[PDB]
């Protein structure tokens, strides 16, 4: 378990450094389905989070030993997954809000009008589902890593290497959740099932991106185009 | 994927 403890700490640190927790942030607040002012802020903040997700990925042990082609394949396939999980860990239930990394705090109607559109209730439902899991940074980070380092994405050159980079992450999460939450013994398969729930939402989100492109005034920001 | 290469290297 010293190699496991090192892995958990590395991943916890990588998530923490690239994603402040809800309690650390100073919140601030601000006819047609897409409010272009909210869309502008939302797409800018998402761009910055994609950059932070890349910085998180590079700190995951082994990730940079994959070929560049596969690093890019993995990041593109997990982009919406990780963005959606991240914003869903910034949910305040008593105000029904989500808080972005600059502190911008939007309620459900505003999230709807920023771009989630018909996917708003689905995404807010998923955030509500995460709350009873009481995930800490190590757990959110490991779930993010497990979701990113997935050997079944299309067009991977070395999928077996990706699976073998993922298996230490799964074992770390299994061990960690046992030593943290012995009264919560089905918690590991419960959190892995959220990844599967998350893939379903992100598949619908990829559909929504096509409609958004037809609706926004100009172009998607360049990095978002690359990722999506 | 120009920006993404830069970010990774
Ligand atoms: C599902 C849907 C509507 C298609 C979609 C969802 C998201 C999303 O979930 C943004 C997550 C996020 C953003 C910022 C921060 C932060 O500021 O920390 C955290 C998490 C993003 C988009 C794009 C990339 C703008 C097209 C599209």
């Amino acid at each position: 378990t010293p190699e496991v403890g090192e892995l958990i700490e590395k991943v916890r640190k990588a998530h923490q450094e690239t994603f402040p927790a809800l309690c650390q942030l100073g919140k601030y607040t601000t006819r047609v389905s897409l409010d272009i002012d909210l869309w502008d802020k939302f797409s800018e903040l998402s761009t910055k989070c994609i950059i932070k997700t890349v910085e998180f990925a590079k700190q995951l042990p082994g990730f940079t030993t994959l070929t560049i082609a596969d690093q890019i394949t993995l990041l593109k396939a997990a982009c919406l997954d990780i963005l959606i999980l991240r914003i869903c860990t910034r949910y305040t239930p008593e105000q029904d809000t989500m808080t972005f990394s600059d502190g911008l705090t939007l309620n459900r109607t505003q999230m709807h009008h920023a771009g989630f559109g018909p996917l708003t209730d689905l995404v807010f439902a998923f955030a509500n589902q995460l709350l009873p899991l009481e995930m800490d940074d190590a757990e959110t980070g490991l779930l993010s890593a497990i979701c990113l380092i997935c050997g079944d994405r299309q067009d991977l050159e070395q999928p077996d290497r990706v699976d073998m980079l993922q298996e230490p992450l799964l074992e770390a999460l299994k061990v960690y959740v046992r030593k943290r939450r012995p009264s919560r013994p089905h918690m590991f398969p419960k959190m892995l099932m959220k990844i599967t729930d998350l893939r379903s939402i992100s598949a619908k989100g990829a559909e929504r991106v096509i409609t958004l492109k037809m609706e926004i005034p100009g172009s998607m920001p360049p990095l978002i185009q690359e990722m999506l | 994927h120009k920006i993404l290469h830069r970010l990774l290297q």
